C-alpha cells in the first residue's frame, strides 16, 4: 500500500 | 496537499512545475540554474515551470525552461525509495527576484518537532482525486525517528524523515512528489512517499536534504 506522490503514483504491494 | 490553505501568489518562491504536457511532480530551485526534486519523478523531456501560481493560467511571473540534464543519484533504489532525489539542471539560467529565487541548502540537520512548510499542486483529497489550480501550503511538524519507524516498520533509512500528523486529515499527496519540505529556512526535506494521504497513523516520508548537501555540491560543480 505504499505509493510515491508522483503523477501518477509508483506504488507497491503493501 | 490534503488539509492545507492557499499560499498567496508567488510566496514561495523557490516552488516550481515539472511538466510533460501536464503537471506530474513538483522541485525546489536552489540557484538560477538548477533544481532539486525526487529521483522517482525522473523522465524525459522535461519543462520546469517557475515563478507559477495558478497552473492553468498564464498570469505574468511564468518562465518554462526545458532541463538540459536530468540527474538522478547513483544508487536510489525504486523498491525501497532510498536515495530519492534528482537535480536538474536548466538550459538557460532563470531570472531571479521577489517572485522567482533559490532557497538555502541546510548547513546542519534539522530536529524533531521543529516546524515546516510543505508546498505542491498535488491532490487535496485523501479519499477520490481533486487537483487544484493555485499551489497549496502546509505547516507540519518533523516527527522523531521512533514515531517514524513505528508508523513504517521496516522501511524507514537514515535517508528519510516523517513530518505531518498521526491523527490523519493533514499531509502532501499525489503530485506534490519532488517539491519541497522548508524549515527555519532552509530546504530540509523533499516530498517523496507514504501511505495513502492524510490516513491516521501514517504520516508522510520526506528525503533527507542534509545527508545530500555535499554531494549536491559536488554535482553541479562537475556539470
Ligand atoms: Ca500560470
Amino acid at each position: 500500500g505504499r505509493c510515491t506522490k508522483s503523477i501518477p503514483p509508483i506504488c507497491f504491494p503493501d | 496537499i490534503v488539509g492545507g490553505y492557499t499560499c498567496g501568489a508567488n510566496t514561495v518562491p523557490y516552488q516550481v512545475s515539472l511538466n510533460s504536457g501536464y503537471h506530474f511532480c513538483g522541485g525546489s530551485l536552489i540557484n538560477s540554474q538548477w533544481v532539486v526534486s525526487a529521483a522517482h519523478c525522473y523522465k524525459s523531456g522535461i519543462q520546469v515551470r517557475l515563478g507559477e501560481d495558478n497552473i492553468n493560467v498564464v498570469e505574468g511571473n511564468e518562465q518554462f525552461i526545458s532541463a538540459s540534464k536530468s540527474i538522478v543519484h547513483p544508487s536510489y533504489n525504486s523498491n525501497t525509495l532510498n536515495n530519492d532525489i534528482m537535480l536538474i539542471k536548466l538550459k538557460s539560467a532563470a531570472s531571479l527576484n521577489s517572485r522567482v529565487a533559490s532557497i538555502s541548502l541546510p548547513t546542519s540537520c534539522a530536529s524533531a518537532g521543529t516546524q515546516c512548510l510543505i508546498s505542491g499542486w498535488g491532490n487535496t483529497k485523501s479519499s477520490g482525486t481533486s487537483y487544484p489550480d493555485v499551489l497549496k501550503c502546509l505547516k507540519a511538524p518533523i516527527l522523531s525517528d521512533s514515531s517514524c519507524k513505528s508508523a513504517y516498520p521496516g522501511q524507514i533509512t537514515s535517508n528519510m524523515f516523517c513530518a505531518g500528523y498521526l491523527e490523519g486529515g493533514k499531509d502532501s499527496c499525489q503530485g506534490d512528489s519532488g517539491g519541497p519540505v522548508v524549515c527555519s529556512g532552509k530546504l530540509q526535506g523533499i516530498v517523496s512517499w507514504g501511505s495513502g494521504c492524510a490516513q491516521k497513523n501514517k504520516p508522510g516520508v520526506y528525503t533527507k536534504v542534509c545527508n545530500y548537501v555535499s554531494w549536491i555540491k559536488q554535482t553541479i560543480a562537475s556539470n
